[PDB]
RNA sequence: AAUCCCCCGUGCCCAUAGCGGCGUGGAACCACCCGUUCCCAUUCCGAACACGGAAGUGAAACGCGCCAGCGCCGAUGGUACUGGGCGGGCGACCGCCUGGGAGAGUAGGUCGGUGCGGGGGA
RNA sequence: UCGAUCAACGGAUAAAAGUUACCCCGGGGAUAACAGGCUGAUCUCCCCCGAGCGUCCACAGCGGCGGGGAGGUUUGGCACCUCGAUGUCGGCUCGUCGCAUCCUGGGGCUGAAGAAGGUCCCAAGGGUUGGGCUGUUCGCCCAUUAAAGCGGCACGCGAGCU
RNA sequence: UCGCCUCCUAAAAGGUAACGGAGGCGCCCAAAGGUCCCCUCAGGCGGGACGGAAAUCCGCCGGAGAGCGCAAGGGUAGAAG
RNA sequence: GCUGACUGGGGCCUGUAGAGCACUGAUAGGGCUAGGGGGCCCACCAGCCUACCAAACCCUGUCAAACUCCGAAGGGUCCCAGGUGGAGCCUGGGAGUGAGGGCGCGAGCGAUAACGUCCGCGUCCGAGCGCGGGAACAACCGAGACCGCCAGCUAAGGCCCC
């Protein structure tokens, strides 16, 4: 779905979203990417809407990088009220100015017709970027 | 094919007020040197597209000298992804470690048309005296086959000068 | 391997000495001769030295050892110190360490 | 147990670290430092006791020492 | 030499150092005029309010 | 006797002293080395520790150099964050002032420095 | 120096469980049940995207995975006025308003020949049946109908009735 | 659920709540204690009858990741093993 | 009886923000490779191919309250100075309080809900429901009301008429 296997902590605490991405960011592996303008909690099941989205949209051909990954636990209570935490019940906490996903082997005008569709199926506002002298070298 | 921007010197002037007033903020050094200077953003910007780490940039700049720099960093913001600041370092010769870029010739030549291409590394990082700067690195291996990884010294080496290594590690590859 | 039994048992010794905080008599002995060197540590300094090598002796190195013991005392002695630690180093307290040692007394001691 | 709550639980805090610092005037006896490993080691007129505990063996102000790989060290400076 | 320290907004709602500060320049009321020597103690303490008093030389 | 240089101790800074490669040293120091009678040794072994030695060797170890492949150290400039003072946004959060200011990274640096004492040359 | 799951672990007695719709007093809106209020997970309705089904396909009619909201009618969360009292479901009587429109009026599109439908737009003037069953609200069912609309008003209305 | 220990929450002194997130104690040892002397791990690669992923042996590499009676933390081979 | 909050200088203590990936874990893409998933040639040790399994290892790229090779601003404490204040310390007499709330910042619980709940540091209401602004309004902005005045200057907020 989307997933640790192996965790160290089932639960933990929700933190805040602050700041600016702090890393990714700059598109290492294709030719275009999805960066992030807004904070937010990005879910397994998002990310796979978009990822679907896309290899839908090219041939099944294509390359697909995603490059987020959802490691922190989401809790939800039942409809009780009070005692404990849990249960359950995956996210990916992603900050202004991320690479997500990020395409390669493909024309510009599929992957980016390909990108505005994967941005239409997350809960935040997106950039469409294609990679420059300014990814430097590494 | 050549590359010279402008640079002017800074002192006071907080970055914050320049980089308002369309300039952009850097530094200039090497082992006998560093100061400070700014570029306008907008010119810098249609250099660097071209030149981009590679090229090498002669900047200009008032004395009038003209310096033989190679852009070693650029801090771009992550927020807005456009650069905050950058460094430009100075040439003598002296051996200096840098990238080059990479130019894949050939057909898939074996396999052809077609496994999947698979270029590893767009760049390699190469000790060169400054004097002989091997523009690009024509590569075409017409072995070329399915599965196979080419390490370092299998390149051209364009006369001049050798490898900042690694000797194995992954450049291309077809399947 | 890292840093030999030599050097632990080396250090072992030294750094319990050193607490006590007083002199430190210090022994050297090579295969060939044997040296004592009385330290103040903190101010990183030696006070009075005797060995079989300036003191140009010979024959039955243990023998050797008690005279270069009586070298110290006396030469030591003379300056006001009396009580001070055997440093024994690397040694096992025997032969020709014991010996030294069992020479500085007559002059200062406890050993 | 999971749910009701398994959890619930956490020990009095132990009051630890530094009770006296660089320049400070003590006595003999003034504890220094409490700690839980050797994270400072006595120095120059300092005890340590059972708990790792380190005290002032004379009157005196008390230096910091830090040794590099030899670790961080506590003495009292006598003008007791 | 001397500073004019005068009191010009009121700290009611400022942290509680930020009020014991006033009371080491000593201005007690609003609009005080306050002389008092340049010196780095002095000056601290006339640093730490200066959102609420206005100073001169 | 001061000064310098080499060795031997022994401190100190605590890797800029480290690893690896290379080279070098035996007169003197030092080591390995000769032996196991004696003191003393090995859960077996003189390996180690110990003694009595002095034929040989600087092979090992140690010391001294030189190499920047690794390791270690590492600016300046710019950001992040922030004491204090102000704004903006439904929110998540964001910006300005003034003062402090990293981490990663880039340029470089580095194959140690040094105190006391001896022994020997100066 | 010994006898403590005095473990409800600063340890009422050496020695102790339940029930009350037969109940009582003192208090509390410091605290629950009703209603309101905040909230809006849940619920109802929109909207974005647009895999896909629809012979073909402009989405005629559908609409996966995801996304953003509106409303405050549900089930809840909270515990804010009210416990020196804000009577609770349902029916009856009497209405009034909202519009997210059930019918009638006017529209566009259609995979609209006609007639008849489908879908969406405008529109709140008026209308919106009678019965069997159940306390029922709802719902099912009979016979009709232009239609047999959904909500709010302390789940409207007990100093109006039952 | 109720006392005690470890960690986090805890906002770089101490302290700090919740029917917040996770674990442990109610023992044990006449040696698992005192001192003197000695010794130094785990792991990996190579070699070696029965021997296997592992028994024991030999080589090199291995600054501590092992050990320290038991939870966790801190500490620790210049020893606390 | 000068020691006080506050402030200047100096020392020491610390492991948060930020960041990092050296540890503990998680983790995307590629490379190289143990064991095999066994396609099988065996059905003798063999045994090669892997667009599947894969340790470690290299390369690119990330994440963490209970990870840290690092690490600020600030904070604590001591010395020396300023600081005469409804300051400070000592002894003793009298209390009341031990339901707090809003807001800002930092966390947890909750749903990146609540005029939610629970801690931290500040503040104000409480007790300033006295005054001015915010239409009206405990706690938002302004500002600390001893009395009087048919005088002046300002704060916030305002200057078309009310
Ligand atoms: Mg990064
Ligand atoms: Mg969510
Ligand atoms: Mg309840
Ligand atoms: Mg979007
Ligand atoms: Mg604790
Ligand atoms: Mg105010
Ligand atoms: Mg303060
Ligand atoms: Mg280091
Ligand atoms: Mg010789
Ligand atoms: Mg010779
Ligand atoms: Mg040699
Ligand atoms: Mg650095
Ligand atoms: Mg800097
Ligand atoms: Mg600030
Ligand atoms: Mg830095
Ligand atoms: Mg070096
Ligand atoms: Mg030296
Ligand atoms: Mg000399
Ligand atoms: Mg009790
Ligand atoms: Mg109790
Ligand atoms: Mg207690
Ligand atoms: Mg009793
Ligand atoms: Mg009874
Ligand atoms: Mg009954
Ligand atoms: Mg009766
Ligand atoms: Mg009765
Ligand atoms: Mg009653
Ligand atoms: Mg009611
Ligand atoms: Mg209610
Ligand atoms: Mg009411
Ligand atoms: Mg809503
Ligand atoms: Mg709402
Ligand atoms: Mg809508
Ligand atoms: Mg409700
Ligand atoms: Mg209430
Ligand atoms: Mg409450
Ligand atoms: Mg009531
Ligand atoms: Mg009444
Ligand atoms: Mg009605
Ligand atoms: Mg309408
Ligand atoms: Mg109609
Ligand atoms: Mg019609
Ligand atoms: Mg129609
Ligand atoms: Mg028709
Ligand atoms: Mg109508
Ligand atoms: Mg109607
Ligand atoms: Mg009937
Ligand atoms: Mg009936
Ligand atoms: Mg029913
Ligand atoms: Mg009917
Ligand atoms: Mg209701
Ligand atoms: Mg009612
Ligand atoms: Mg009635
Ligand atoms: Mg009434
Ligand atoms: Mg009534
Ligand atoms: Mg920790
Ligand atoms: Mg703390
Ligand atoms: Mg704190
Ligand atoms: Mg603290
Ligand atoms: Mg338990
Ligand atoms: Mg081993
Ligand atoms: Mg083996
Ligand atoms: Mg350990
Ligand atoms: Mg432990
Ligand atoms: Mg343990
Ligand atoms: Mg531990
Ligand atoms: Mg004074
Ligand atoms: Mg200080
Ligand atoms: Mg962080
Ligand atoms: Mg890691
Ligand atoms: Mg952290
Ligand atoms: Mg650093
Ligand atoms: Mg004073
Ligand atoms: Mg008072
Ligand atoms: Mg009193
Ligand atoms: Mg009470
Ligand atoms: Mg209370
Ligand atoms: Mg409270
Ligand atoms: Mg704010
Ligand atoms: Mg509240
Ligand atoms: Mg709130
Ligand atoms: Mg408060
Ligand atoms: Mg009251
Ligand atoms: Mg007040
Ligand atoms: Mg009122
Ligand atoms: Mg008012
Ligand atoms: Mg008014
Ligand atoms: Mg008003
Ligand atoms: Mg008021
Ligand atoms: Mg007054
Ligand atoms: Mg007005």
């Amino acid at each position: 779905m989307l997933m640790p296997r192996r965790m160290k902590y089932r639960k933990q605490q929700r933190g805040r979203l602050k700041g600016a991405t702090k890393g990714g960011d700059y598109v290492a592996f294709g030719d275009y990417g999805l960066v992030a303008l807004e904070p937010a909690w990005i879910t397994a099941q998002q990310i796979e809407a978009a990822r679907v989205a896309m290899v839908r949209h090219f041939r099944r051909g294509g390359k697909i990088f995603i490059r987020i990954f959802p490691d922190k636990p989401y809790t939800k209570k039942p409809l009780e009220v009070r005692m404990g935490k849990g249960k359950g019940n995956y996210v990916a906490v992603v900050k202004p100015g991320r690479v997500m996903f990020e395409v390669a082997g493909v024309t510009e005008e599929q992957a980016m017709e390909a990108l505005r569709i994967a941005g239409h199926k997350l809960p935040i506002k997106t950039k469409i970027v294609r990679r420059d002298a300014y990814d430097e070298a590494q | 094919m050549e590359y010279r921007l402008k640079a002017y010197y800074r002192e006071g002037e907080k970055p914050s007020a320049l980089r308002r007033a369309g300039k952009l903020p850097g530094v200039m050094y090497n082992r006998h040197l560093n100061r400070k200077v700014y570029v306008d953003l907008v010119e810098f910007d249609k250099v660097f597209r071209q030149a981009s780490i590679h090229h090498v940039i002669v900047l200009e700049l008032p004395d009038g000298q003209s310096l033989p720099t190679l852009v070693r960093q650029v801090n771009l913001d992550k927020r807005r992804r456009r650069p905050e600041h950058v460094d430009f370092f100075v040439l003598s010769d002296e051996p200096v470690e840098m990238y080059v870029p990479l130019r894949f010739v050939g057909t898939p030549a074996g396999v052809r048309a077609g496994g999947v291409l698979q270029e590893i590394h767009r760049d390699i990082l190469v000790k060169v005296s400054p004097r002989n700067i091997p523009e690009f690195i024509e590569v075409d291996v017409s072995g070329l086959e399915i599965g196979d990884s080419l390490h370092a010294s299998d390149l051209k080496l364009p006369p001049g000068v050798e490898l900042a290594v690694s000797p194995e590690e992954t450049i291309a590859a077809v399947v | 391997a890292r840093l030999t039994a030599y050097e632990r048992r080396k250090f072992r010794v030294r750094n319990r000495i050193k607490r006590t905080g007083r002199l430190r008599l210090s022994v050297f002995r090579s295969l060939k001769h044997i040296y004592a060197q009385i330290i103040d540590d903190e101010k990183g300094v030696t006070l009075v030295s005797a060995s079989s090598l300036a003191l140009k002796l010979k024959g039955n190195k243990t023998e050797v050892a008690r005279q270069v013991g009586r070298a110290l005392a006396e030469k030591a002695l003379a300056l006001g110190i009396k009580q001070v630690a055997f440093d024994r180093g690397p040694y096992k307290y025997h032969g020709r360490v014991k010996a030294l040692a069992e020479g500085a007394r007559e002059g200062g001691l406890e050993f | 147990a999971l749910a009701s709550t398994r959890n619930g639980r956490d020990s009095q805090a132990k009051r630890l670290g530094v009770k006296r610092y660089e320049g400070q005037v003590v006595r003999a006896g003034n504890i220094l430092v409490r700690q839980r490993g050797t994270r400072f080691k006595p120095g120059k007129n300092v005890g340590m006791g059972r708990d790792f505990t380190l005290f002032a063996l004379v009157d005196g102000v008390v230096e910091f020492q830090d040794r590099g790989r030899l670790g961080r060290y506590v003495h009292v400076r006598p003008l007791a | 030499p001397r500073l004019k320290v005068k009191l010009v907004k009121s700290p009611i709602g400022y942290p509680k150092d930020q009020k014991a500060a006033l009371k080491a320049l000593g201005l007690r009321r609003l609009q005080q005029e306050r002389v008092l020597e340049d010196t780095p103690a002095i000056r601290g303490n006339v640093e730490k309010v200066a959102h609420l008093v206005r100073v001169e030389v």
